[PDB]
RNA sequence: UCUCCUCCUAAAGAGUAACGGAGGAGCACGAAGGUUGGCUAAUCCUGGUCGGACAUCAGGAGGUUAGUGCAAUGGCAUAAG
RNA sequence: CUCAUAAAGUGCGUCGUAGUCCGGAUUGGAGUCUGCAACUCGACUCCAUGAAGUCGGAAUCGCUAGUAAUCGUGGAUCAGAAUGC
């Protein structure tokens, strides 16, 4: 790698309101507070009519 | 009128014919009218032997051209003095040497195709045979 | 649009019409005047032709598309735009 | 280094026992992550150009380097010799934190997320993506932006075939729908 | 800060930045806030973690964003297959409800196109 | 039209004419010269955010169909690019 | 006796000049009333969205005092349906 020419590339610790922490290099510096990661998003886990509303509303 | 849609250049030597043809065989179809004579074929020509053939074999059968007028031919008009640039082109050829079958005909009975042949004969300014197509 | 408590609003010769047609099979297209009329679940894959103002469109009555009106599926005013 | 020893302690036995192979070398590899990113509006301001440098940059911790056009097109009014993208390789360590970094983080960030195409594979085995909003990796803060960007994600593997491709991905739990 | 995948803004108040979502209007925001137990008057920036987690947690039980989305365009474009009144009227981009074309209709009928 | 360059005519050494057939020049460059080290093209297909027939990215096919500061011819991979 | 709490105002707090906590058109869903029946083709309620519009060219209009301007209320017509009278 070239000197003196890359950004400041540490590692950092980010924390998701799911419990979860997790330690990764990044260049962002300060600690990330995560809203959503890939243990926590619907689409990871699994969490993604006429005639029917038509007899519930008019049900004899 | 057959003519080449573009060429690298638009006038030509005068050149010469001499030899004996290429595409002396009956390659596509059954009946062939040949060249064996030596001359030129004007677009004018050709034009004018296929209508005679396909007038008289009334549209049913086959018919290739096996030649085609690739080579400009110029001429000076009247009044003008020799030498001041070569002439302005004014109508294509096809060279022909004896042996070249120039039409070729399929599709249609032997009598029919030797009248259709000898109407265009009439029409083309050299002389002409009827030929068959050959095993080999 | 109409109240729950007094249901969905059907004309008496077209529900007579309906219940003969499914108790006796697909016949003719059903021609009727009822625009008024909505779709029930029962006349699913029928052949109703509505009066729109001179002639009779014909439906198709399927699974997706009952709770609406005849009317709305019958257009009256035939339009193909100025300038033409 | 963490999906790096993911990798070999537990997808090259996965591949093994899945396509009957016989060799761990014939097992696929990842062998590199290239982003890249079209700036075709540097004709027009050449220091936004510079910005989207700065954001290729701060995003993959690597400084990018800046792709200038190959031939010159009439359309877009650009000259051959001029600066209009700019890309970044990764290789090796980088390459393997980048890549726990997407698809942990910011996958998971993607506005109105419903999964990626396996349809992206360009018939060779290398998958290809796209980024609409830069905004969803972390590395970029939000009232520092200037203009919203994007880039693509192309995720070149010595895999033979689509199927092995798509197979070595979802070994590594990429979100395919 | 980040709500249902886009960012509330931050120097306003609860309410506003609760209806910045696609899908949530005063009265909705109304309820967020009543089920979370926060008052309405303080910023996102005094509102600490564990009170956006529980904001989190209620929208998420609410409909935003691209369900709401997806759900809009899945039901227009379900009136435009099946072919009824309103079908036609959203085909050709004209009033629904019964407005008059004659004169006015120009939000359905875009700027004036002169002959 | 008049001086200079390239092809053909020009008849397989050279040269060779016409108010014969076609095109160019009257410069540029202190790097576009020297040397050392390194590299390989056109085009098409597939996948990919804005991006579209065509910008930048990845892979394949292809094999010099590219390139040469400016015409045409002869050269060029050991590259002369 | 009912229709029938007038509103502007007043006091307090917030908003702090932004297409905004201005604007409320358009559209999706869920409803209530009247009427045999709200699809063409009613009104109103709730939820969801939030368009043009940041004071308007040439030109043109009303008003001399409880007037102009501005804020509410009632009636006729009418089963229901006023930004009109
Ligand atoms: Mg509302
Ligand atoms: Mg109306
Ligand atoms: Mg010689
Ligand atoms: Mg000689
Ligand atoms: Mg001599
Ligand atoms: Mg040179
Ligand atoms: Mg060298
Ligand atoms: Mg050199
Ligand atoms: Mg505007
Ligand atoms: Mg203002
Ligand atoms: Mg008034
Ligand atoms: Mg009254
Ligand atoms: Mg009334
Ligand atoms: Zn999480």
């Amino acid at each position: 790698m070239k000197k003196d020419i890359h950004p400041k590339y540490e590692e950092i610790t980010a924390s998701c309101s799911c419990g979860n922490v997790m330690k990764i290099r990044s260049t962002v510096g300060h600690d990330l507070n995560l809203d959503v990661c890939s243990k926590c998003h619907p689409f990871f886990t699994g969490k993604q009519g006429r005639v029917d509303r038509f007899n519930k509303r008019f049900n004899i | 009128m057959l003519q080449p849609k573009r060429t690298k250049f638009r006038k030509m030597h005068k050149g010469r014919n001499r030899g004996l043809a290429q595409g002396t065989d009956v390659s596509f179809g059954s009946f062939g009218l040949k060249a064996v004579g030596r001359g030129r074929l004007t677009a004018r020509q050709i034009e004018a032997a296929r209508r005679a053939m396909t007038r008289a074999v009334k549209r049913q059968g086959k018919i290739w051209i096996r030649v085609f007028p690739d080579k400009p031919i110029t001429e000076k008009p009247l009044a003008v003095r020799m030498g001041k640039g070569k002439g302005n082109v004014e109508y294509w050829v096809a060279l022909i040497q004896p042996g070249k079958v120039l039409y070729e005909m399929d599709g249609v009975p032997e009598e029919l195709a030797r009248e259709a042949f000898k109407l265009a004969a009439a029409k083309l300014p050299i002389k002409t045979t009827f030929v068959t197509k050959t095993v080999m | 649009p109409r109240s729950l408590k007094k249901g969905p609003f059907i004309d008496l010769h077209l529900l007579k019409k309906v219940e003969k047609a499914v108790e006796s099979g697909d016949k003719k297209p059903l021609r009727t005047w009822s625009r008024r009329s909505t779709i029930f679940p029962n006349m699913i894959g029928l052949t109703i032709a509505v009066h729109n103002g001179r002639q009779h469109v014909p439906v198709f009555v399927t699974d997706e598309m009952v709770g609406h009106k005849l009317g709305e599926f019958a257009p009256t005013r035939t339009y193909r735009g100025h300038a033409a | 280094a963490k999906l790096h020893d993911y990798y070999k302690d537990e997808v090259v036995k996965k591949l093994m026992t899945e396509f009957n192979y016989n060799s761990v070398m014939q097992v696929p590899r990842v062998e590199k992550i290239t982003l890249n990113m079209g700036v075709g509006e540097a004709i027009a301001d050449k220091k936004l150009l510079d910005n989207a440098a700065a954001d290729l940059a701060a995003i993959s911790g690597q400084k990018p380097l800046i792709t200038k056009a190959r031939k010159s097109v009439a359309g877009f009014k650009i000259r051959q010799g001029y600066p209009i993208g700019c890309k970044v390789t990764l290789r090796g360590e980088r390459m393997w934190e980048f890549f726990e970094r997407l698809i942990t983080i910011a996958v998971p960030r993607i506005r109105d997320f419903r999964g990626l195409s396996a349809k992206s594979f360009d018939g060779r085995g290398n998958y290809s993506m796209g980024v609409r909003e830069q905004i969803i990796f972390p590395e970029i803060d939000y009232d520092k932006v200037d203009r919203v960007r994007g880039l693509d994600i192309t995720i070149t593997t010595t895999a033979k075939s689509d199927e092995e491709g798509r197979a070595l991905l979802a070994a590594f739990d990429f979100p395919f729908r | 800060a980040r709500i249902a995948g886009i960012n509330i803004p931050d120097h306003k108040h609860a309410v506003i930045a609760l209806t910045s979502i696609y899908g949530v209007g005063k009265t909705r925001s109304k309820a967020i806030l009543a089920a979370a137990g926060i008052a309405e008057d303080v910023k996102i920036s005094e509102l600490s973690e564990g009170q956006i987690d529980t904001l989190r947690d209620e929208v998420a039980k609410f409909v935003v964003e691209g369900d709401l989305r997806r759900e809009i365009s899945m039901s227009i474009k379900r009136l435009m297959d099946l072919g009824c009144y309103r079908g036609l009227r959203h085909r050709r981009g004209l009033p629904v409800r019964g407005q008059r074309t004659k004169t006015n209709a120009r939000t359905r009928k875009g700027p004036r196109k002169p002959i």
